[PDB]
RNA sequence: UCUGGUGCCAGCAGCCGCGGUAAUUCCAGCUCCAAUAGCGUAUAUUAAAAUUGUUGCAGUUAAAACGCUCGUAGUUGAAU
RNA sequence: AAGUUAAGGGAGUGAAGACGAUCAGAUACCGUCGUAAUCUUAACCAUAAACUAUGCCGACUAGGUGUUGGAUGAAGUGCUUCCUUCAGUACCUUAUGAGAAAUCAAAGUCUUUGGGUUCU
């Protein structure tokens, strides 16, 4: 009975989209259907940043940043709680 | 609902934007 | 048996249990600018005000009856 | 492909009347739709319509009285003898006290009643009530 | 009887400043109390009586954790046999409670039915003056005018409701699941309601708007 | 006349928000180059007279209910109602007093006044259950469902609302036999304003 | 009301009465005093009669024309 | 649209005025002489009218002279034996067939060629239903390369 | 939801169902109902069936839009 | 896509298969390896939940937010935004529109039943 208006993906005016592979399980998932997380994170927690700063020089050294850009299949994202089940009405809301 | 807000009731009791000038000149 | 009234805007008659239809009464004004007893009436069916065109319909009708020089 | 201009004209008029827009624009005018409209007018279902003549098979603007509740075409144009006029009207019209079924007959376009009164039923065009 | 009034329309009906139910019908006022219908159709001092009935009582279950929670839904068809018909539904824990609720709801939903003559103005109207279609759920119903010397050719529910409405004679044609008596009755009632909302060519002349009861008895309710 | 005309220019009723809406084109004059619409105010004044002539036609003034759900509309509606004969409903609107005949509030009117249809939409909905004409103070983005007479004003403004109700009450009083047209008023506007 | 419509210029082509948006003009190139006719929404390049100089650049619309000259609509 | 999708209503709409524009003092005799000279120099009637409008300032040749440009071109007896649209369709089909011969892996070009030849056959059927194209004319796909005359 | 017998047996029952100790459904008595010198049963057929749909069906999810486009026959075709 | 034929290619993945685990069993899920295949060329095959589960053409019916490609007019700085418009393309709301409902701006304009046509 057509749970979602968009069919669970974002494909329009298009026949086929090339799949990517889930960063967790490796399963093939269409790119527009895959759940993508671009997380920008530090190498170290703040406590370790303090120690890196105090064991470093230039007195201005800035801790590098990690850009990872994971993508997950529906099952992996749900299991990792990146997305919730949500209610029928709340399902429409995206942002 | 008593008399403790009544006196408060009387205590409570006691150029322009450019488009609008041509607007009013058009209207009269 | 009775003769149901017709909406002044769409000339469509108003059924018994519409409950959305309204009667509008406008007071007339005499020379010095005070309301006199006699008045004037309209009738708007439920569908047009449900759609939201009721105000435009009233504007048109009231211009036809010279109640105001609005038109649109 | 427009096929029948009269069908489009009647559908547009019906939609506009249901919207209650009091004035409707019919783009592809023709002599047949003009005759149909003025028959509707003579029977009082519409106001004074006015045809605007460009050099391009012009348009028509018709004044609506919010008074017609269904006008439609019948396609294909079945040929109707005088005998089964009463057979078809009890199937089409809401009642035989009002409503009109429009025929095209050797003597022009007319409704079922005067087609009876002057004989010679013809092909069916449409109806309105 | 001695019902304390609630609405201003109830006040008007109690003191009798209103004349006939056609007035409130014309002004499309909602009827909130069945005492109005009682006052307009008391068995005495009236031309025609208002006869009730009960057409369908259906058990209806909820399936809770413990058991079923079976209630009863009752349908009644109020009709004066003279152009006034109404249909009422009520669900209640016990049958008589459902019956009474349905009766009062039908009396509240009482509507006028436009009966149309078919041969002559001299003869009284006897039939729907129109092919009228009603719809509820999946069931759709057609009422077609028929020559005077005819009964109501229709399903038993159709006949029972049409005779309540006072339609002496008609042709019926139903499509859809009519075994669902609920929306069967509702579709019939919808068609009967639509009878008065069609704009037949004879209702073309503009009629003046008479004074609504509220403003023309406003000073009567002023001192109250 | 011209003095009354000047009296309403100074306040900020003319400015209307963004979200132009489709049914208020005839009521808006244009959008400022900043991006904020403005209302002709001539149509506001005329429709104000017209709504007052609607109200005065009600023989029993107690059958007119003016509602508000905004903190700075409450003072205006209460004092406008107490100046006229109408009776107001400020604060929260109980969502049943127009259709339920058992609750103690009830008090159905013959006419409703709304400060802003979007915020008072519930009362607007109930009106279409009992044939209440409804007059609303609509602004650039206010919906017009079940609204018969809409005057184009600004509903967000403290002084806009206060002045709007001021002229409404003043004009219905003129329509009554209370005061002649030519007399200059004595009740001053800021008394309507929310402190 | 669609009959006496007056400000349908902003309307797309084929309005109530379809009228083209193009027109014709004469160009007086400065210092050249020559006479020629020119089509708005042209598609070709043109040369003056007196002095051989370009006038308009054929593009997807109403062309670019030259830096100067006096160009007047020649509708009567 | 015949193939594919998209209405694409872009077109040219003639003005309401059917007569010659008042400012135009030009004479139909030289208009026809110029049209003959330009066709002799060699251009299809569509682009003939195009350059006539752009460089001669005489829009709607039917307004200046009481008939159409292909009509006068025929009346002078110098109109080509194959109509413009059919000739252009044949030219396009020939070009894409020549390309396909080298690149037979171009399935898209094969599809478009099929569409073009369907158009050619429909158009030629119409033109030979009219008397202005010989009845035995067929457009076999072999000699179409030199059929352009 | 009268009275006895039988007690998942015998049997009834077009369909839903009844029958394991209170059987409103079996086997009987009484009573009642319908049609009536006629009343059942079987098969076929028509209406019911707008469940063959010209009038007049349905095709997202109930059965059902050809994978897609071209295309001949066929069907249908602007205004004047 | 898989599969078939013949040449070439053959890293990685990997129907088959072989092991190692888990389990009562495990011919599976997990792990190690791994043939065909996957890739190219030339031919076949003609099928997919080949799906918006919605045939194509045409008319009409409502607001808003975008966005893609053009065209029109004006203004911040020869350069850029806004306005109008065409053609795509989605989304939100709304239905005295529909529907059995989920829902649908088409799945609407259908017992007030007939625009044309094909298939099932």
């Amino acid at each position: 009975p057509k749970k979602r208006r968009n069919g669970g993906r974002s494909k329009h005016n298009r026949g086929h989209v090339n799949p990517l592979r889930c960063s967790n399980c490796g399963r093939c998932v269409p790119k527009d259907k895959a759940i993508k997380r671009f997380n920008i994170r530090n190498i170290v927690d703040t406590s370790a940043q303090r120690d890196i700063k105090e064991a470093s020089v230039y007195s201005t050294f800035q801790l590098p940043k990690l850009y990872i850009k994971q993508c997950y299949c529906v099952s992996c994202a749900i299991h990792s709680r990146f997305v919730r089940v949500r209610s029928r009405e709340q399902r429409r809301v995206r942002k | 609902s008593l008399k403790l807000q009544e006196e408060e009731r009387e205590r409570r009791l006691d150029y322009v934007e450019p488009d609008t000038l041509r607007m009013i000149k058009s209207l009269g | 048996i009775y003769i149901p009234r017709k909406c002044s805007a769409t000339s469509r008659l108003i059924p018994a249990k519409e409950h959305g239809a309204v009667q509008i009464n406008v007071g007339m004004v005499d020379a010095n600018g005070v309301y006199n007893g006699k008045t004037e009436t309209f009738a708007i069916s439920g569908h047009v005000r449900q759609n939201g065109e009721s105000d435009a319909c009233l504007n048109r009708l009231m211009y036809e009856k010279k109640l105001l020089s609005f038109q649109n | 492909v427009r096929m029948s201009v009269l069908a489009d004209c009647l559908k547009t008029i019906n939609n506009a009347e249901k919207r209650g827009r009091r004035q409707v624009l019919i783009r592809p005018s023709s002599k047949v739709v003009i005759k149909f409209l003025q028959y509707m007018q003579k029977k009082g279902y519409i106001g004074s319509f006015e045809i605007v003549d460009d050099h391009r098979s012009g348009k028509i603007v018709v004044n609506l009285l919010g008074r017609i509740n269904k006008c439609a075409v019948i396609s294909p144009r079945y040929d109707v003898k005088l005998d089964e006029i009463e057979k078809i009207i009890t199937s089409i019209l809401p009642s035989r006290l009002f409503g009109h079924l429009i025929l095209t007959t050797p003597y022009g376009i007319m409704d079922h009643e005067e087609a009876r009164r002057k004989h010679t039923g013809g092909k069916v065009l449409g109806f309105f009530f | 009887k001695n019902w304390v009034p609630v609405t201003k329309l109830g006040r008007l009906v109690k003191e009798g400043k209103i004349v006939s139910i056609e007035e409130i019908y014309l002004h499309s006022l909602p009827i909130k109390e069945y005492q109005i219908i009682d006052y307009f159709f008391q068995p005495n001092e009236c031309s025609h009586p208002l006869k009730d009935d009960v057409v369908k009582i259906m058990p209806v279950q909820k399936q809770t954790r413990a058991g079923q929670r079976t209630r009863f839904k009752a349908f009644v068809a109020i009709g004066d046999g003279n152009g006034h018909c109404g249909l009422g539904v009520k669900c209640a824990k016990e049958v008589a409670t459902a019956i009474r609720g349905a009766i009062i709801s039908a009396k509240l939903s009482l509507i006028p039915v436009r009966r149309g003559y078919w041969g002559n103005k001299i003869g009284d109207p006897h039939t729907v003056p129109m092919k009228v279609s009603g719809k509820c759920g999946s069931v759709r119903i057609r009422l077609v005018p028929a020559p005077r010397g005819t009964q109501i050719v229709g399903a038993p529910t159709t006949k029972k409701m049409l005779n309540f409405a006072g339609i002496k004679d008609c042709f019926s044609s139903s499509c859809g699941k009519t075994k669902t008596k609920g929306n069967f009755l509702r579709a019939i009632f919808n068609a009967l309601s639509k009878t008065y909302g069609y704009l037949t060519p004879d209702l073309w002349k503009v009629t003046n708007f008479d004074k609504s009861p509220y403003e023309e008895w406003s000073d009567f309710l002023e001192t109250y | 006349k011209e003095e009354s005309i000047a009296k309403m220019l100074i306040c900020k009723v003319h400015i209307g928000t963004k979200n132009l809406e489709n049914k208020m084109k005839r009521y808006v004059y244009t959008r400022a180059k900043d991006g904020v619409h403005i209302i002709n105010l001539a149509k506001t004044y005329e429709k104000l007279q017209l709504a007052a002539r609607i109200i005065v036609a009600i023989s029993n003034p107690a059958d007119v209910v003016v509602v508000s759900a905004r903190p700075f509309g409450s003072r205006a509606v209460l004092k406008f109602a107490q100046y006229t004969g109408a009776q107001a409903i400020a604060g929260r609107w109980t969502p049943g007093m127009l259709t339920n005949q058992i609750i103690q509030k009830f008090t159905e009117p013959r006419l409703l006044i709304v400060t802003d249809p979007r915020t008072d939409a519930q009362s607007v909905k109930e009106s279409a259950y009992a044939n209440i004409p409804v007059i609303a103070l609509c602004d650039s983005d206010s919906p017009l469902e079940h609204v018969d007479i809409a005057i184009p004003c600004n509903n967000k403004g403290k002084e806009s609302i206060a002045l709007m109700y001021w002229l409404l009450a003043q004009e219905v009083l003129y329509l009554k036999g209370v005061i002649p047209r030519s007399e200059p008023w004595n009740v001053m506007v800021d008394m309507f304003l929310w402190r | 009301n669609p009959d006496p419509v007056e400000e349908s210029k902003k309307h797309k082509l084929k309005r109530l009465i379809p009228t083209p948006n193009s027109y014709f003009m004469d160009v007086k190139c400065p210092g050249c005093l020559q006479i020629t006719t020119l089509f708005s929404h042209a598609q070709n390049v043109v040369l003056c009669g007196s002095c051989n100089i370009m006038l308009c650049q054929p593009t997807g619309g109403k062309c670019k024309l030259t830096e100067g000259c006096s160009f007047r609509k020649k509708i009567e | 649209r015949m193939y594919g999708k998209g209405k694409g209503i872009s077109s040219s709409t003639l003005p309401y005025k059917r007569k010659q524009p008042s400012w135009l003092k030009q004479k139909p005799s030289e208009i026809e002489d110029a049209i003959i000279k330009l066709a002799k120099k060699g251009q299809t009637p569509s682009q003939i009218g195009a350059t006539l409008r752009d460089n001669y300032g005489i829009p709607q040749v039917k307004s200046v002279t009481g008939n159409k440009i292909l009509r006068i071109l025929r009346a002078q007896g110098i109109a080509t034996t194959i109509p413009e649209d059919l000739y252009f369709l044949i030219k396009k089909a020939v070009s894409m067939r020549k390309h396909l011969e080298k690149n037979k892996k171009d399935k898209d070009c094969k599809f478009r060629l099929i569409l073009t030849e369907s158009k050619i056959h429909r158009i030629s059927r119409y033109y030979k239903r009219k008397k202005l194209l010989p009845s035995n004319w067929k457009y076999q796909s072999s000699t179409a390369s030199a059929l352009i005359a």
